[PDB]
RNA sequence: UCGCCUCCUAAAAGGUAACGGAGGCGCCCAAAGGUCCCCUCAGGCGGGACGGAAAUCCGCCGGAGAGCGCAAGGGUAGAAG
RNA sequence: GGCGACACACGUGCUACAAUGCCCACUACAAAGCGAUGCCACCCGGCAACGGGGAGCUAAUCGCAAAAAGGUGGGCCCAGUUCGGAUUGGGGUCUGCAACCCGACCCCAUGAAGCCGGAAUCGCUAGUAAUCGCGGAUCAGCCAUGCCGCGGUGAAUACG
């Protein structure tokens, strides 16, 4: 154990959108963009696109024009 | 591309559409690609010509701009000696 | 870059105009 | 003792928690997340010491703690190697370190990885334990990407007193452990 | 600075060090400077932290990038798995897909030449 | 073929022949030696990035089928490993 | 439907591998030809292709066209890179009864191979080779980087 490892100091980090704590690791304080916690990506869901579907707008695009109809 | 026209052979569409209401079978032909998916009578099967034969092609939603013969090859290749 | 279709250069290539090459003034 | 908030985060949350969905009738029976233990398949040492050694200190910055060398058992002309030689960095880590490491994982880490659309729910032992795959390295706060060389990474294996692979599913579950449904 | 997925850019250029993005190219690069109002010609070593962060927050949402869209591309080349069409097929086949001639060049998607000989 | 080692022939002590049935040896190790202190294997089934029938890791089950420098026999984890 | 097929082989080419270079902006200097069952000034929408308008022109009158290499200013700084543009996803436009097989452009995103070429092999002796753009035929459109022409800048060397 004595005279090898790393020290845990403790806790301060900052986090790209807002904050963190905890770190002790080795650095006092480090940076991070993609936070986690917070919320983006997977964290309460931010539904960036929703990757079009043709059944819907396709049918709407190409039935935008109507004049097909009936 | 088209926009303000987009398309559809009358004559399919007369062939399909007085065999839609309420119900069908799915004996239909064509000769032309030319046309277009057409939404309605999905759960339909269009024999297209390929140059050869009709092929029974099947629609399940999906397709839309990929009119007809796009799902009826007229070349076969197979392969090159191999 | 003569076959580039987003310059001026390519677009005098090409013939055509647009965005990269527009039709003076 | 220190603190760690995720341990905390175990005891007044996450320990009621269980003897709800569960109805526990002992403080005993309840799932207790210990020993969390890093294991770097290293063939990529399969002849350097070199690069052995850097992997050792990044992993000693990730965790706090000296990672140890295991060698082969046997021997397989099929792919190199003979009975010695160093393939394989390994560090246990246990208490507070455990649990400091825990967060930054998921706190940090898994979320700075490419995508990611969280942890796998079939990766279950069947005793109630948990592993997970990682590729790059660098998703660990401490570690700088100015200064790493080769993109190494690890296995995780998670150790739990569960029985069924489903206490634990809870358990971890309730700790902040996105399963992609 | 972690921009999206990457990183690596410094000493070059914003309007450039953007491009090395699988999303970005070269109009989406200053549209997204102007709109978030930043200086293109800047050093792209960590400068403002704050135009970082703006930039970052702007570019990284509003449309998609980087390995979420190249899955997005993978997935509508998927879509002419099922019982797709004709340009599945040359999917299929390695071929190209825009009708042009094969019986000589298309070595960009064959391939290098492997010499049958007979 | 000629000396030495192991197993069988060998008829439940020892011993026992044939131009009977099968294999080894003419070395090696300053640690593979002394002692003190620790530790337990092979396999099978799950879990796990690159990593596959086998590399390291976790987890159960596994009395010894592993290992014991090299033939074979005997022995051996309550150790000789 | 096919002439457009593609495991491959050859010819004629086009575009490049970059800094005597690339990008952006500004600003000059041609000839030879073609057009009122068309060329379409100038406005208006549009990032743009293009669409709405709409003047002039049976055309040394009006239009196609601003020639481009050049010059000035600024930016990249030599790294598959602001070189290179293939390939592919998506979104559009125009002709056309219709562009899946097989049309040309436009815009966003991808950005491949190529860091100058083995044995071999070609052209050119003065406005020439090299390099730069322009026009016409066919033509609804166009797979033209082809062919037939136009001019811009403008070498090297020939003992024998
Ligand atoms: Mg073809
Ligand atoms: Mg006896
Ligand atoms: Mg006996
Ligand atoms: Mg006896
Ligand atoms: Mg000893
Ligand atoms: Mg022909
Ligand atoms: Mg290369
Ligand atoms: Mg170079
Ligand atoms: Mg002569």
């Amino acid at each position: 154990k004595e005279g090898i490892h790393p020290k845990l100091v403790p806790a301060r980090i900052i986090c790209g959108c807002g904050n963190v704590i905890e770190t002790y690791s080795t650095k006092p304080e480090i940076y991070v963009e993609v936070c986690s916690k917070c919320h983006p990506f997977y964290t309460g869901q931010q539904r960036f696109v929703d990757t079009e579907g043709r059944v819907e707008r396709f049918q709407r695009r190409y039935g935008d024009s109507y004049r097909k109809g009936r | 591309s088209l926009k303000k026209g987009v398309f559809v052979d009358d004559h399919l569409l007369e062939k399909v559409l007085e065999l839609n209401a309420k119900g069908e079978k799915r004996l239909i032909k064509t000769w032309s690609r030319r046309s277009t998916i057409v939404p309605e009578m999905v759960g339909h099967t269009i024999a297209v010509y390929n140059g050869k034969q009709h092929v029974p092609v099947y629609i399940t939603e999906n397709m839309v701009g990929h009119k007809l013969g796009e799902f009826a090859p007229t070349r076969t290749y197979r392969g090159h000696g191999k | 870059g003569k076959g580039d279709r987003r310059t001026r250069r390519g677009k005098i290539w090409r013939g055509t105009y647009g965005k990269y090459r527009p039709r003076k003034k | 003792p220190l603190d760690v908030a995720l341990k905390r985060k175990y005891y007044e949350e996450v320990r009621p928690e269980l003897i709800r969905r569960f109805g526990y009738q002992n403080v005993w029976e309840v799932p207790r997340l210990e020993k969390v233990v890093i294991n770097q398949g290293l063939g990529e040492a399969k002849e350097d010491a070199r690069i052995l050694e850097k992997a050792a200190q990044e992993l000693a910055l990730i965790t706090g703690q000296k990672p140890a060398v295991t060698r082969a058992k046997k021997s397989i002309s099929n792919f190199k190697l003979r009975k010695g030689m160093p393939i394989g960095l390994r560090v246990t880590l246990r208490r507070d370190r455990m649990w400091i490491f825990l967060e930054k994982l998921l706190n940090v880490a898994l979320p700075r990885i490419r995508d990611f659309r969280g942890l796998n729910p079939n990766s279950f032992d069947g005793r109630g334990n948990y592993n997970l795959g990682l590729r790059e390295q660098l998703i660990f706060p401490e570690i700088t990407y100015d200064m790493v060389d080769a993109l190494r990474g690890m296995d995780i294996a998670v150790v739990t007193t569960a029985e069924t692979d489903e206490e634990a599913r809870a358990l971890l579950e309730l700790l902040g452990f996105p399963f992609r449904k | 600075a972690r921009i999206a997925g990457v990183e690596i850019p410094r000493n070059k250029r914003v309007d450039v060090a953007l491009t090395y993005i699988y999303g970005i190219g070269k109009a989406r690069a200053k549209e997204a400077l102007e709109k978030t109002g930043i200086n293109p010609a800047t050093r792209v070593k960590d400068l403002t932290e704050a135009e970082v962060v703006r930039l970052r927050e702007y570019v990284e949402n509003t449309w998609k990038l980087e390995g979420e869209l190249r899955a997005e591309v993978a997935a509508n080349i998927k879509r002419l798995m099922d019982i797709g069409c004709y340009r599945g097929l040359r999917h299929r086949r390695g071929l190209p897909v825009r009708g042009q001639r094969t019986r000589t060049n298309a070595r960009t998607r064959k391939g290098p030449r492997k010499t049958v000989a007979g």
